[PDB]
RNA sequence: GGCGCUGGAGCGUCGGGCCCAUACCCGGCCGUCGCCGGCAGUCGAGAGUGGACGGGAGCGGCGGCCGGAGCCCCGCGGACGCUACGCCGCGACGAGUAGGAGGGCCGCUGCGGUGAGCCUUGAAGCCUAGGGCGCGGGCCCGGGUGGAGCCGCCGCAGGUGC
């Protein structure tokens, strides 16, 4: 599966293919890792923040 | 995979509901409507579904075809029957114990299917 | 016809001095007052008669104001005669010194 | 004439009271909620006999019958007719409450869908 | 096949016969009897008729549910013992035996005095206190609910009839057929009515009860009057 | 293959029959062997009595080697060395009993927590009673009762202990592996004593019911199991 | 009342990865199938090593 | 301790009964701890404390002394389960201030997601001899009042519980 990469179809503007392929990408066979998205999410989310006092 | 996509879900999805210390999941094609691994009807290769027809007649049955897992417009084949009770539930039979295709959802559809024919049968006085 | 139960007393509940045990009662046998005479009314059933302003369903009768805490014999309580009592429910506490009446129904003689 | 439950079991319940605060006949400003004493001297604390019980995990109710209401079904919130079909194969052991807060037109609705599914609604009849 | 013969171990106590194993296999002569070595058709072919249908049908018997409820109940485990009602043995106070005047404690017949006659199939008393004495006929009764007296008349060599079983003495009732919403009242047929043949069973047991109870002194007084505790005494001191 | 395996399996079956025939057979007769060996004893002790009283001498039995041993007090305000010594016989709640071999140094230690045991010299019935109606296994550091013989063979076969006789047998006449039969058996829970007790807080010889009482413990057991 | 001493009842162990890596939890459940159903010790420390924590798992040097 | 008690309800020595503690024994239920216990075998055909072959030479029961391959099918069928952070089994245990730790589908306010969530056919708040759930913190539902907003779940953050 992660050494595996299939053919993604280009799809036109009127919704069907068109003939075109790119292969996957190998940053979509990465570590799916839900508490590593989680921590980077909450510490990146407080700096946006604007101070109150 | 199958586990992996549950270890992400199991606890994180949009279908799940945890109420008076009961939970349950309402993706589309899950027997029994409840948060397990084997009754999910997202994360599996193959999955089965019993549905009520579109008008009140008759059942859905929903299965997922192998090819096209990422292709979510054509990965669902869903037929309509509109028999009697018996041969409704002698199709899904054969349907999921011929075919081998998830012989451990067999009893959990032939109930969802006898559920769904019993409630379209009109009410008494 | 005639009284057909055996005339006892709730003299009290099962207690230490400074704690009782409601569940079960301390019933004095008319005419039984030593320990080998109650041998006879062990396992009896007995009831607490009594009448309250509400009628109630009668078995066998119309309703009238009598209502029932039945109950049985246990067994024998010191030396003098008592018996121990189990009803359905706890007897009420405003039938100390009152009346309970021993039915002879479960016979063994 | 209403929905039975798979089973029914006798439902035993350790303690039919309510567990209340000490002190909380004395004061209004005492609620009658549960709170742990903690006084030094507090004989509620130190279970002396003829005072107020103290809550324990000895009163568990059993778990085959914890949580069952009198009828032997067990209570799901739902608010709308959605959240009604996840019970269609829990029927025989799950009730359904319809939400406080929704409407007399809506809870029609999930009354007559429930009525065609067989699950009971402990509160069927609740705006009319 | 050969005739089935009788136990040949004596039971002494329950569970422990009289003779070893070994004794047994003598008795049994297992040393000659040495072996050593040597359905239900479900579906039924039927005529289904009519040209061009084929030539038969294989029909089965005993289709599958057409419906399943969406949740069922597990099967219990095994008890090896808590047998049915009807195989109880029946056990009986030996204080109680055929003739026996017997007290009847509960019931509209309350304190009376009855003759004892046979215990049933399910161990209920069948009782005749002589319906010309004090209108007792032949009526079941429970061992539990009556007290024995001393007193027996020999009722042994008279004839109850075979017929006078617990079917015989069993109530019948009547609601509620073809009636499931009550607006008009069905309180009708509440009225008992006494069979002819019971009248007839009964003259014919008081028939050859009578004159044997007639043969000791007033007895019949006795079987007249109703028990009843007197304030003096106590029913632990009574011999009855 | 169907026939084969049908075969095979048949066989397995009746060879796990016989064998389970065969180990009951044995039981049997090594349960009449002890009764033999129990009855001989007791007729023995008789005999030699007699003879030596009809030579005008006297006839010393045996020290007895058994002992059961109760737990009378309770566990608050105990010292530490006859709270330790407590422990060290497994009698860690009151109205606990236990089997101890007597030798100098078990006689000691029992004569140190005196005030709070009672013992005695237990008799065949006793031991029969409480193996039976009280016996708890020790398997897997778990109390399980002695429901059947397997239990003890799977934790005893080793030692030639295969049945309750075999349990029985060990512990009455103290044999080679009494240490390890007795560790295996649960220290015996036993209710309180019906009729009431004398004075717990005494000496048996004064009136009381601490220390030992010689055979006056199987009327201690008898009410108190 | 039963004279015992309670302050070591609870063994202090690891019965479960701290983490919440949810492969490292894959793999977890696959050799607790494994030890729980071979008679391999090697499973057994290998598991127990997998609930370690970093510092009970320090790195190993090529050399 | 009181009333009282003097052929004792006093003193000394003793007997038999009987009374009851949250103690002991049996049983039920709750939780904790232990077995780092069992379950991926959903394996109605799985069948396992060895099976395979592959020719030696032999018996033992049926196929007149030469003799042998079997595959489920008159039924096409067969409960539940396994949120593995789940489910199940067995055993022992349960006092607690100061203090420590764990769990909280206990509670408050706000933020990111999510509920094709709720709501003028009536939100919040409040009141209630109304119905219930939980050991508990608490919560849900009915009725009334009210008249415009509010809540569940996954995370996040506190000026968070009298
Ligand atoms: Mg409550
Ligand atoms: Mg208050
Ligand atoms: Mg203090
Ligand atoms: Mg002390
Ligand atoms: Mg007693
Ligand atoms: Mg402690
Ligand atoms: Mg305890
Ligand atoms: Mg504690
Ligand atoms: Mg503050």
């Amino acid at each position: 599966m992660a050494c595996a990469r299939p053919l993604i179809s280009v799809y036109s503007e009127k919704g069907e293919s068109s003939g075109k392929n790119v292969t996957l990408p190998a940053v979509f066979k990465a570590p799916i890792r839900p508490d590593i998205v989680n921590f980077v999410h909450t510490n990146l989310r407080k700096n946006n923040r604007q101070p109150y006092a | 995979s199958a586990h992996l996509q549950w270890m992400v879900v199991r606890n994180c999805s949009s279908f799940l509901i945890k109420r008076n210390k009961q939970t349950y999941s309402t993706e589309p094609n899950n027997l029994k409507a409840r948060n397990s691994f084997r009754y999910n009807g997202l994360i599996h290769r193959k999955t089965v579904g019993v549905e009520p027809a579109a008008d009140g007649k008759g059942v859905v049955v929903v299965i997922k075809r192998r090819s096209g897992q990422r292709k979510p417009a054509t990965s669902y084949v869903r037929t309509t029957i509109n028999k009697n009770a018996r041969a409704t539930l002698s199709s899904i039979r054969h349907m999921i114990r011929k075919n081998k295709y998830r012989p451990d959802l067999r009893m959990a559809a032939i109930r969802r299917a006898s559920a769904i024919l019993r409630s379209q049968k009109p009410v008494m006085v | 016809s005639g009284r057909l139960w055996s005339k006892a007393i709730f003299a009290g509940y099962k207690r230490g001095l400074r704690n009782q045990r409601e569940h079960t009662a301390l019933l004095k046998i008319e005419g039984v007052y030593a320990r080998d005479e109650t041998e006879f009314y062990l396992g009896k059933r007995c009831a607490y008669v009594y009448k309250a302003k509400n009628n109630t369903v009668t078995p066998g009768g119309k309703p009238n104001k009598t209502r029932v805490i039945w109950g049985k014999v246990t067994r024998a309580h010191g030396n003098s005669g008592m018996v121990r009592a189990k009803f359905r429910s706890n007897l009420p506490a405003k039938a100390i010194g009152h009346r309970i009446r021993v039915m002879l129904y479960p016979s063994r003689i | 004439a209403a929905l039975r439950p798979l089973v029914k079991p006798k439902i035993v319940k350790k303690r039919t009271k309510k567990f209340i605060r000490h002190q909380s006949d004395r004061y209004v400003k005492i609620k009658r909620n549960w709170r742990k004493p903690r006084g030094i001297d507090n004989r509620v604390r130190r279970r002396f006999k003829g005072q107020i019980l103290m809550p324990n995990i000895g009163y568990g109710s059993n778990k085959k019958t914890k949580h069952m209401l009198p009828s032997g079904f067990r209570k799901f919130l739902v608010h709308n007719v959605k959240e009604l079909e996840v019970l269609l194969m829990c029927n025989k052991s799950y009730c359904a409450e319809i939400a406080h807060n929704v409407s007399s037109k809506n809870r029609k609705a999930i009354v007559e869908r429930a009525a065609q599914l067989a699950i009971r609604v402990t509160n069927p009849n609740a705006r009319l | 096949k050969g005739k089935p013969h009788c136990s040949r171990n004596p039971v002494l106590v329950r569970g422990i016969g009289r003779y070893s194993r070994s004794a047994m296999y003598s008795r049994k002569a297992m040393y000659k009897r040495k072996y050593s070595a040597a359905k239900v058709l479900a579906t039924v072919t039927k005529p289904v008729g009519g040209d061009k249908n084929g030539g038969t049908r294989v029909v089965k018997l005993r289709k599958m549910p057409r419906y399943y409820p969406t949740e069922d109940v597990p099967r219990k485990l095994l008890s090896h013992g808590k047998k049915p009602f009807s195989q109880h043995v029946r056990k009986l106070r030996a204080s109680i035996t055929p003739g026996t005047i017997l007290i009847i404690l509960t019931g509209r017949h309350r304190g009376k005095r009855v003759v004892f006659l046979k215990q049933l199939a399910s161990g209920l008393l069948l009782v005749t206190g002589p319906l010309v004495l004090n209108r007792v006929p032949l009526r079941r009764t429970h061992q539990k609910f009556v007290i024995a007296t001393s007193t027996k008349i020999d009722i042994s060599n008279v004839k109850i009839p075979k017929h006078l079983t617990d079917a015989y003495f069993k109530k019948k009732k009547l609601r509620k057929p073809r009636h499931q919403e009550g607006e008009i009242f069905d309180t009708e047929k509440e009225k008992y009515e006494i069979t002819e043949q019971r009248k007839i069973d009964q003259k014919a047991v008081d028939s050859q009860i009578l004159p044997k109870i007639k043969a000791i002194p007033q007895l019949q007084g006795y079987l007249r009057s109703v028990f009843a505790l007197t304030n003096g005494i106590y029913p632990h001191k009574l011999v009855f | 293959n169907f026939a084969e395996l049908k075969i095979k399996r048949l066989r397995k079956k009746f060879a796990q029959k016989m064998l389970r025939k065969a180990r009951r057979k044995l039981i049997y007769e090594k349960a009449k062997h002890y009764h033999k060996e129990y009855r001989q004893m007791y007729r023995t002790e008789i005999r030699m009595a007699r003879m030596a009283r009809k030579a005008g001498n006297f006839y010393v039995p045996a020290e007895p080697k058994l002992a059961f041993v109760i737990r009378i007090r309770g566990i608050n305000g105990v010292s530490p060395k006859v709270r330790k010594v407590l422990q060290l016989l497994r009698l860690r709640q009151i109205f606990n009993g236990t089997f101890v071999k007597l030798n100098k140094a078990s006689i000691n230690m029992l004569r140190i927590v005196e005030p709070y045991i009672a013992w005695g010299y237990p008799n065949l019935k006793s031991v029969n009673e409480l193996i039976y109606k009280r016996g708890y296994g020790k398997i897997n550091k778990k109390r399980i009762a002695l429901t059947d013989n397997a239990l003890i063979a799977r934790s005893l076969g080793k030692y030639g202990i295969i049945c309750m006789e075999d349990l029985i047998h060990e512990i009455y006449t103290v044999g080679k592996r009494f240490k390890e039969a007795n560790n295996f058996l649960w220290p015996f829970k036993l209710s309180s004593p019906r009729g009431g007790m004398k004075k717990k807080t005494t000496h048996f010889v004064e009136g009381g019911d601490a220390g030992n009482r010689e055979d006056q413990i199987n009327r201690l057991i008898r009410r108190m199991n | 009342g039963v004279d015992i001493r309670h302050n070591k009842d609870r063994k202090v162990r690891r019965k479960e990865p701290k983490s919440q890596d949810i492969y490292l939890r894959l793999l977890v459940k696959l050799y607790r199938f494994l030890a729980r159903r071979t008679n391999s010790t090697f499973n057994q420390v290998v598991l127990k090593r997998l609930f370690m924590s970093r510092t009970n798992r320090p790195p190993l040097s090529l050399s």
